[PDB]
RNA sequence: UGCGAAAGCAGUUGAAGACAAGUGGCUUGUCGUUCGUUAAAAUGGCCUCGUC
């Protein structure tokens, strides 16, 4: 009677184009500046700024007139592109109008409970287009992308709605052929694009409502002779912005200078502080404050009358887009990206009032650590090719290489690590040198804590130092009484120095009470199990040995160590140790622990060993009646699991076995080779498949489709079992690729997408008072 | 503290521990001085301990360790381990001391059923001293 | 659930004395004790009763009375005490407590009332019973447990008017109706081979499971939830399972159906009246390691099925996993029939063995991942290929790579065919430490000994290796280090281990100094080629020249 | 925004003799003042009701010191022979001193001009006297007349109780601190006795036999007492009537004991002992009477005493030696009227004042101000320390680049790097950072090594230091090998 | 780039187009150009809220 249910939200899903827009932010404030309307890939959140809660949601899986628009299986390319607040049907009297990237204009019931029937219109002339809207007092325009070198075209249409109460109508003002960068004035009465029209690439500025300002020039005039002969990363225009009025343009080059130019006489101005490439810049509402932000995580706002700055030093992420959005400029938007994982494009929306630069409502998506890229997830542009970014000359190159690699090769696992906290039932995400505590009920984040001795937030990463790698968190477990994080991570010395040939393994213990929402460090085991030695598998104990306070870690070698906390010593130390020196070293160790508190199932590669706890060695034979203490399966085993004391569930590199412990023989076996051959890294299927207390276990079928040639789309199935492979009592297919599933201890399971949503495997005084409330407003 | 900030890492009062170290599971011999070491190992008196440890004559060390009772040699080289962990400038002139106790008495502490639990400090100190060989070979190269 | 069998009011008493327990009249008249038989003389008792009664300390001896006064008898000094009337019929189930606590005022026809032992302190008689089939003593409340094969079931306590599990339960004609250690369950015997721990909360058992040991005489083990159950037509007692601080070897349990025994604990050195011999002094039962070690009443035929997924809709959802279509090797009955076809009259030829492997799930002659693997099939085809044909390559290169061999590696010491010996020493994944160490101490002294060195320290455990090579000959290790002197990482590591395990004082001087010279030139070349590895202004006046 | 991460100081890892909090608390006892006396300081007692005074017992001269200034404040010298035992009444008001003539005298505090009363004990030297703990007016005197006595100070003429039953040289008394009718004595044949005061008091109700002749008997609880004689102290329990602990970690006989309960410490109870050898050792009665810390003095320490539970000021450890002096180791614990208003009655209180951080280091603000070469230069100043230099080297390795920190050097400023590195390569925790730092400096400065002659001798003796250290680490690897043999 | 163990294993390296410079053609260099292979260099560096 099981079912899958989508519960929680994903990334904010901005206009993630390849420099096709300089306004890469589609969030909005209501005209009563108290409510932040923000689109997601899965939701439409509405927040209240003075309280920072989700004051309402517009979920997609709760109504059947846009879940049919964008919640299908494959062709989910329908995406929200602009949220206008001035309504279109009958104007001037408090609802929002969604514009989508094909043009399904919706009008949706903003204040209060929505109806099942919002206003719909698929737009008229769309073949495959929508860039953004422009609005004024009534007069609305649209920008549309069009068809060579793969540079799109822009057509500008004028829009209205009335006199035929279903259909809009367009006007087709003007167009331009090749664009590589275009940005809109923050009030929306101006835009400026690039042309690439050889006798070099050119800049043009066009007014869209009236024709008061329209001009074009080659940008060799903007370039000096200091850049006429030197490298290309100072000829590379990386970002641009316009003032409100129409006389001060700003380009920001990839080396990091910011050339302000006038628009009356084409004379220039050198704002020079960014050591790395300039990504975000925008004028304030008058033209006196150039507010910008680049690769290092500073927000730099420059008053232009002295060329002097005010600095915000660390925003835990690089900046992509930022502009003022208040009625007179009392709120700074910010679209920051948190680049320290090169896996996902995990943005983080925040706006912050200009009073004391304190933050307000950092809306962020959930933060997994995938082991691979996902779908056209490339790094943003910097000056140097590195391991956290990619340069100017390696963007289309790395895009083609990534798409071709995900088409051709056979390594499509990229499953992330997680935990569920047993006390407060919220799920922890490992990040790069960071934990991120996400509660899936309100689908948000309670806090964020660095766990290592990382330079992630001390300095901002820069041109050459981006090759430095922060110490990534490998794995953390929880003592399942919810009292100790046992967190093991690795740290990387930088290259071109003789200490680069090793990497230091640090394990550490972290405690808290339920008062504090962030943990405090207790003991720092530097280099456990030897030196330069991995651990990968690790277990807490169930309630037997120390009321769930015994942390026993495996080894890359095959060894075991058992640490437990004591009372006379108020510091976590160890009790037991075993180092067998297998001269072959497989990372595919695994561990299970008998919840009675008897033995350890050491799932070394094709050597499933039974270890009694009293000597921390192999299981001893006395009765000589089927006293087998070692299984040797067909291939190297990777996952061992134990639901209760009767049965063992061991999935190997190729198949799966289901064994009785009480009578040591195979009860069942399910081959897995048509789904997993080498597509999974050796040791990640244990993170994939998991236990429960009584309701059986879950396997996760993986499927990457085959176009009539394989593709990049996905579907994935789970199959729920019961008590050592009796029945496949549940089969479920999700239309996007699954990553992990796990028993959240309220007796269900939680999985995760890569279009990163979460889901659960679920089971006359009254008339006078009304007139007074109407008239007092 | 602001409500959109990653909280900074803190060291606090964390004991940094190496995983290699662990906790638990007519007379005609020579006239020279070891019962001073015996009743300086009964108690803990570092003054006459350094007076009996600042000699370097190997045959003298041989005869003193040979006359020493074997039952306290374990805590003898435990405190020699803490001396060589405190400073390693004169490592050799009592590395001879920490080897000769092993050489003269080995079988007693072999037959002692818990070796590494109470000798876990000394070989941790020595592996800390000896695990950095390859890059100092690179230094020399 | 069950465990291994062995041995091929005493639960509230003190043993090791002359009045140790309350011995019944096992082919005797009335009563006795155990002295391995003190003063336990009854009175007016044993109309046909071969059972007895006591008050748990031999301070007030009791009887299986025919007048129902089981309160006092010849107890301590051989003289009677003050006896009160409790029952009115055959009083085998009338062993009362010490002094006015409780008294099972029972009979042989379902009669019950309220009674006491020392004084006549009684209460309201609310039995309401029929012709029952179970009348025992229960301690959830202080109660007489009355159940029936017709109509009764409860623990009836006439001290708070407590019917524990009150129902009209229908039992049968049984004999092994034990209690449990938990005290919330009596291990009922619903038939001879059918027994289950009936929990006396609402008259429900866990499950009636079949066993190899049919329940003929069962008692409750004093450690945990377990019944010591023995068969009358046998000599062994199976300790089945489903207070444990002190081990359950005390006189609490009474189940003895071994070699002509009757109702005794593990210390059975005083059986009935004549102090017969004893069996196995039983230990306790706490952990789950013993349950993972052994359990009876096994299963149906549990051969591996290797079941795939169902035939579902995955037509356009192709995956293309490994190198080809989804049709893998899947044949088990055909594999067994091909094994019979290979073991038939075409066994002697190798062409009909290569074609037999072709009719079987044929690989590319050398690999794993063709998942047709069962241990019985494996060992029967190993017998039919290693009788007397080792003369073929296809099947014997398909099969060094199968780990489901079931210790058929004793032939590795026997046969030595060179490439087959190399595939044996590098491939077969169950190798004996003693056999590999003896093959190492054999003095062929080449790269095959280097490869079994890599195999022994890729497989085994270091302390087991040092234990197995402590008990060997010093001539083999002397010739071994002589070969090391005369002419590599794994060989160096086992050199470390044999220098550990040779001992401390049982050595030479000369070969040790030859090893000293070899190891000094070895450390010299070692440091020299690690050195190899890590080795991998304007003057004021000058005089120049120009051209023409 | 966020805050700034403080630059950590990675201290020494798990070296042996690890810093346990009990030895921290006893380690902070500083300023060991040594005060000369005239003869052997036999007995030292403390002031109970205001723990601020202690009494010492020299020959013929009893002094009392105060804990605030640690100088002699009063004397007592009306003693016709050597004076043996000094003790205080529990109300801290009167000092009882047993001398060797036998006329044991009690004065009151701070008034030596008035002897309150002189108890005529036996002809033998009254060797120990002390007041009762529960009752005030009863006083136990043991002389070497193989007997001890209880006097009521009000009826001071006659022995109120005559406790006989001891064989040779009765020497210590202590009272069981819950039942006041239980009095425990010790003699010089062992056999620690105790008596009920309601009884006739001529034989012990149960005796306990330390095999050595017992030297001190104290009580730490109603259940267990601690008696010492010979080179071990033994704990007995009265309820089990049985010895249950014994520690013998000394050389010669232990000569005094005491106990302290519930005072300001991580260690709750503490029993310290003086041992006639040069050591005073503290033992922890919580975990099976293990030794915890030990102070070494310059002769056979004949008595010691610590300040009591509620000392409220400078806490003291004191020990009188027999050589003639005394060791004190101490531990020491109209326009702006509204500007202290602090918000009592006002409605809404707002508070966001940031606490001032402790002052950042020079190298810390240099790395935070990104001037990396200046951070290295101000790091290698000889006014800094080893762990600070190691952490700025670790910081520049982990975050910046050593190539960047060395990209503009010369003959001159490359000297103190190598000059520190000579001392740094020899020890344990620094040598990897020394290794890759000198490796990258000789990678980057090879041609300047060719031209300049000065640092060539630095490279030469760095080669010698590397050879010395590879020899030391090779022989330490040999010791690791032979331990792998002996396991 | 693929595997694998933190060490090492096997193998890439092209084709076309556009534009520029230099000497009508010809040499050299860049690619917000396409297909295919699993394949350093603009003087520019991170804020206040310890204050009477």
């Amino acid at each position: 009677q099981y079912k899958l249910s989508v519960v929680s939200g994903g990334k904010p899903a901005l206009n993630n184009l390849s420099s096709v827009t300089g306004n890469k932010n589609i969030a909005r404030l209501s005209q009563d500046q108290r409510n932040y309307i923000i689109p997601f890939n899965n939701q439409i959140k509405v927040y209240s700024v003075e309280t920072r809660q989700c004051v309402k949601t517009l979920k997609f899986a709760n109504n059947s007139l846009l879940s049919g628009i964008f919640l299908q299986e494959e062709e989910n390319n329908e995406s929200i592109v602009k949220i206008l607040l001035g309504d279109i049907t009958v104007p001037q009297q408090h609802l929002i109008t969604v514009f989508t990237n094909n043009g399904h204009v919706i009008v949706l019931n903003y204040k209060g409970k929505l109806v099942e029937s919002p206003k719909h219109f698929k737009i008229s002339l769309a073949d495959e287009k929508l860039a953004n809207v422009f609005h004024s007092e009534g007069n609305y325009r649209i920008l549309t992308t069009f068809k060579h070198n793969s540079l799109q075209s822009y057509r500008l249409y004028a829009l209205t709605f009335d006199d035929a109460k279903k259909q809009f109508e367009v006007a087709h003002q003007a167009e331009w052929h090749n664009v590589i960068l275009s940005n809109i004035s923050s009030n929306g009465k101006l835009l400026a694009h690039m042309c690439k029209d050889v006798e070099h690439k050119s800049i043009s500025v066009v007014s869209l409502f009236d024709d008061s300002v329209n001009l074009s020039f080659p940008l060799g005039s903007i370039l000096s002779s200091q850049t006429q002969s030197l490298s290309y990363n100072t000829r590379y225009v990386s970002s641009m912005a316009i003032d409100n009025m129409g006389q001060q343009l700003a380009v920001g080059f990839a080396s990091g200078v910011i050339s302000i130019v006038s628009l009356a006489d084409l004379q220039i101005r050198l704002l020079k502080w960014h050591i790395d490439s300039v990504l975000s810049l925008s004028f304030s509402h008058d033209g006196s404050y150039l507010l910008s932000g680049g690769w290092e995580k500073v927000m730099s706002l420059w008053q232009l009358e002295t060329n002097s700055q005010q600095f915000l030093p660390r925003l835990n992420g690089i900046i992509i887009d930022c502009q003022v959005l208040g009625p007179q400029g009392n709120y700074y938007s910010l679209i920051l990206q948190m680049t320290e994982n090169n896996s996902n494009s995990d943005y983080q929306f925040l706006l912050l009032n200009a009073s004391d630069l304190t933050s307000k409502l950092s809306i962020n998506g959930p933060l997994p650590v995938f082991n691979s890229t996902i779908k056209h997830i490339q790094q943003p542009i910097s000056a140097m090719n590195t391991k956290n970014s990619n340069s100017i000359t390696s963007l289309n190159h790395s895009k083609k290489k990534q798409s071709r690699k995900l088409i051709k090769s056979r390594r499509q696992d990229f499953t992330t690590n997680v935990e569920i906290n047993p006390i407060n039932k919220n799920l922890y995400f490992p990040h790069i040198s960071a934990v991120q505590i996400f509660d899936f009920y309100k689908n948000e984040q309670v806090n964020y804590q660095y766990l290592t001795s990382g330079v992630n937030n001390s300095m901002g990463k820069v041109r050459f130092e981006l090759n430095l790698q922060d110490p990534i968190i490998t794995d953390l477990k929880f003592t399942k009484d919810g009292q100790w994080m046992i967190t093991y991570e690795i740290e990387y010395p930088p290259n071109d120095l003789l200490s680069s040939k090793d990497l230091t393994h640090i394990l550490k213990f972290w405690t808290k009470n339920d008062n504090e929402t962030n943990w405090n460090l207790k003991t720092k085991v530097i280099n456990p199990h030897g030196i330069s030695v991995p651990i990968t598998k690790i277990l807490p104990s169930p309630r037997s040995v120390n009321n769930s306070q015994g942390c026993l870690t495996a080894d890359n070698n095959g060894g075991l160590k058992f640490w437990s906390f004591d009372s006379h010593e108020s510091n976590w130390c160890l009790k037991k140790i075993s180092l067998p020196n297998f001269n072959h070293f497989s990372n595919s160790v695994s561990l299970a622990w008998s919840q009675d508190g008897s033995l350890i199932f050491h799932g070394f590669d094709d050597k499933l060993q039974i270890l009694d706890f009293d000597t921390f060695k192999k299981f001893e034979s006395l009765e000589n009646t089927k006293t087998v203490s070692e299984f040797t399966l067909d291939s190297e085993i990777q996952t061992v699991k134990l639901i209760n004391d009767t049965n063992l569930i061991v999935a190997t590199r190729t198949t799966l076995n289901a064994i009785n412990l009480l009578r040591g023989q195979v009860i069942n076996s399910f081959d897995l080779y048509p789904f997993v051959n080498g597509v999974y890294k050796n040791g990640h299927m244990d993170r994939l498949i998991t236990c429960d207390e009584r309701t059986g276990n879950i396997a996760l079928v993986i499927n990457q489709q085959l176009t009539d040639v394989p593709t990049i789309n996905y579907k994935s199935r789970i199959i729920i079992f019961d008590s050592d492979l009796s029945t496949k009592l549940g089969n479920f297919t999700h239309h996007e690729y699954i990553s992990w599933i796990g028993w959240n201890y309220d007796t269900d399971f939680i999985f995760l997408d890569i279009e990163s949503t979460l889901g659960v495997v679920g089971t006359n005084s009254d008339i006078f008072a009304e007139q007074l409330h109407k008239l007092s407003s | 503290k602001d409500l959109a900030s990653a909280t900074n890492y803190v060291e606090g009062n964390a004991r940094v521990t190496s995983g290699d170290n662990f906790k638990h599971v007519t007379a005609t011999t020579t006239g020279t001085v070891t019962v001073i070491l015996s009743q300086a190992l009964q108690s803990n008196d570092h003054s006459l301990l350094e007076t009996v440890l600042n000699n370097r004559d190997e045959r003298v060390i041989r005869d003193t360790i040979f006359r020493l009772k074997p039952a306290l040699a374990v805590i003898l080289l435990e405190r020699l381990a803490e001396r060589i962990a405190r400073q390693t400038h004169r490592q050799g002139p009592l590395n001879v001391w920490v080897k000769w106790c092993l050489i003269i008495h080995g079988g007693y502490l072999v037959s002692i059923p818990n070796l590494m639990s109470t000798l876990s400090s000394l070989h941790s100190t020595l592996k800390r001293r000896s695990d950095l060989l390859p890059r100092l070979l690179a230094l020399d190269a | 659930d069950y465990v291994q069998v062995a041995d091929g009011l005493m639960v509230n008493k003190g043993n090791y004395t002359l009045n140790v327990i309350t011995k019944a009249l096992e082919d005797t008249t009335d009563t006795s004790n155990d002295h391995l038989d003190n003063k336990a003389y009854t009175g007016s008792d044993e109309f046909l009763s071969q059972y007895k009664i006591k008050a748990k300390a031999k301070v007030m001896s009791i009887k299986i009375d025919t007048k129902n006064s089981l309160v006092i008898a010849i107890l301590q000094n051989g003289l009677i005490e003050i006896f009160d009337f409790k029952l009115t019929l055959l009083h085998s189930f009338d062993i009362s407590y010490d002094n006015l606590k409780y008294a099972k005022w029972f009979t042989e026809n379902g009669t019950e009332y309220v009674f006491v032992l020392c004084p006549l302190q009684d209460d309201k008689v609310c039995y309401k019973l029929l012709e029952l089939t179970d009348c025992g003593s229960g301690e959830s409340s202080p109660i007489k447990e009355l159940s029936s094969t017709i109509i009764e079931g409860f623990s009836f306590e006439n001290s708070k008017l407590c019917y524990q599990f009150g129902k009209l339960y229908k039992l049968n004609q049984g004999k092994i109706y034990i209690y449990s250690l938990p005290h919330c369950q009596l291990q009922q015997v619903i038939e001879f081979p059918m027994v289950d721990k009936l929990s006396p909360g609402d008259d429900l058992i866990s499950f009636q499971p079949v066993s190899v040991n049919r329940v003929l005489l069962t008692v409750n083990n004093v450690i945990y939830l377990l019944d010591l159950l023995h068969c009358s037509t046998l000599s062994q007692r199976e300790l089945t399972h489903v207070v444990i601080n002190s081990e359950k070897s005390h006189n609490s349990k009474t189940i003895a159906i071994g070699i002509s025994t009757k109702n005794g604990p593990n210390p059975t050195s005083s059986l009935e009246i004549i102090n017969i011999d004893v069996g196995t002094n039983t230990l306790k039962d706490s952990l789950g390691k013993s349950f993972q070690v052994g359990n009876n009443d096994s299963s149906v035929i549990l051969k591996p099925l290797f079941d795939d997924k169902d035939i579902n809709d995955k037509r356009v959802k192709c995956n293309d996993v490994s190198g080809d279509s989804s049709v893998p090797v899947l044949h088990c009955n055909e594999v067994i029939e091909k094994l019979s076809a290979l073991q038939d009259n075409d066994i002697t030829s190798f062409d009909d063995i290569f074609f037999k492997e072709l009719k079987i799930k044929e690989e590319h002659y050398t690999e794993k991942d063709r998942y047709i693997s069962d241990p019985g099939f494996l060992n029967k085809v190993l017998d039919l290929i290693f009788g007397k044909f080792p003369k073929t390559l296809t099947f014997l290169l398909t099969h060094p790579l199968f780990p489901l061999s079931r210790t058929r590696n004793l032939l590795s010491l026997l046969r030595d065919q060179p490439r087959l010996f190399k595939q044996a020493i590098v491939t077969c994944p169950n190798l004996p430490l003693n056999e590999l160490l003896e093959e190492l101490f054999s003095i062929r002294n080449r790269e095959l000994l280097l490869d079994i060195s890599f195999r022994i320290l890729q497989d085994f455990t270091r302390d087991s290796i040092k234990q197995e090579m402590k008990k060997l000959s010093k001539l083999d290790v002397q010739n071994f280090i002589e070969f090391i002197t005369s002419g590599s990482t794994q060989l160096f590591q086992l050199l470390s281990l044999v220098l550990d395990s040779i001992g401390l004082f049982s050595l030479e001087g000369a070969l040790l100094e030859n090893l000293t010279l070899y190891i000094d030139k070895q450390v010299e070349i070692a440091e020299r080629n690690t050195e190899l590895w890590n080795l991998i202004a304007l003057p004021t006046y000058t005089m120049e020249y120009l051209d023409i | 925004s966020t805050a700034r991460p403080r630059i950590i100081t990675s201290k020494a890892p798990l070296l042996p003799q690890q810093t346990t909090p009990e030895q921290r608390y006893w380690r902070q006892y500083t300023s060991a003042q040594l005060v000369k006396e005239h003869n052997s300081v036999t007995h030292i007692s403390f002031n109970p009701q205001h723990p601020h005074d202690f009494a010492v017992t020299s020959s013929t001269r009893v002094q009392i010191f105060s804990s605030r200034t640690r100088q002699v404040i009063k004397t007592f010298s009306r003693f016709k022979d050597v004076v043996y035992s000094a003790s205080f009444r529990s109300d801290g008001k009167l000092l009882c001193a047993g001398d060797a003539t036998g006329l044991v005298s009690v004065y009151d505090s701070y008034n030596p001009r008035t002897i309150l009363l002189s108890i005529n004990a036996s002809t033998h030297p009254t060797h120990v006297t002390k007041f009762h703990t529960q009752d005030n007016k009863i006083l136990a005197t043991a002389s070497d007349d193989r007997v001890t006595r209880l006097w009521d100070i009000s009826n001071a003429y006659e022995p109120q109780l005559e406790l006989t039953g001891a064989t040779d040289y009765v020497r210590t008394l202590s009272f069981i601190p819950a039942a006041p009718h239980l009095v425990a004595t010790g003699s010089y044949d062992g056999l620690i006795r105790l008596y009920d005061t309601r009884s006739s008091g001529s034989t012990p109700i149960y005796s306990l036999n330390h095999d050595q002749p017992v030297e001190n008997v104290i009580a730490v609880s109603p259940t267990q007492i601690v008696s010492c004689g010979g080179n071990n102290f033994k704990v007995w329990d009265l309820t089990s009537n049985k010895k249950l602990y014994e520690r013998g970690n000394f050389n010669k006989a232990v000569t005094c004991l005491d106990y302290v309960e519930n005072f300001d410490s991580p260690m709750q109870s503490a029993l310290i002992a003086s041992s006639l050898d040069g050591h005073v050792k503290v033992f922890d009665p919580l975990d099976n009477f293990q030794v915890k810390f030990g102070w070494k003095f310059s002769g056979p320490v004949l008595s010691c005493a610590v300040s009591p539970s509620t000392a409220q000021g400078n806490r003291h450890l004191v020990a009188g030696l027999s050589s003639g002096l005394l060791a004190i180791r101490t531990k020491k614990k109209r326009m702006m009227r509204g500007s202290e208003y602090q918000g009592d009655q006002e409605h809404i209180i707002h508070n966001d004042k940031v606490r001032s951080q402790r002052r950042m280091r020079a190298f810390e603000r240099n790395i935070n101000q990104f001037k990396w070469s200046e951070a290295l230069d101000n790091a290698f100043v000889p006014g800094m320390a080893k762990e600070l230099t190691l952490t700025v080297l670790q910081e520049l390795r982990k975050r910046g680049k050593v190539r960047v920190a060395l990209y503009g050097r010369d003959e001159s400023t490359l000297e103190p790097l190598l000059n520190w590195c000579l001392k740094g390569i020899e020890d344990v925790r620094s040598a990897s950072i020394v290794a890759d730092w000198v490796a990258v400096v000789l990678e980057l400065y090879g041609n300047t090594l060719e031209s300049s002659p000065v640092l060539q001798e630095l490279m030469i003796d760095l080669k010698t230091k590397v050879r010395h250290e590879i020899h030391k680490s090779k022989e330490a690897q040999r010791i690791e090998g032979m331990l792998q043999l002996l396991t």
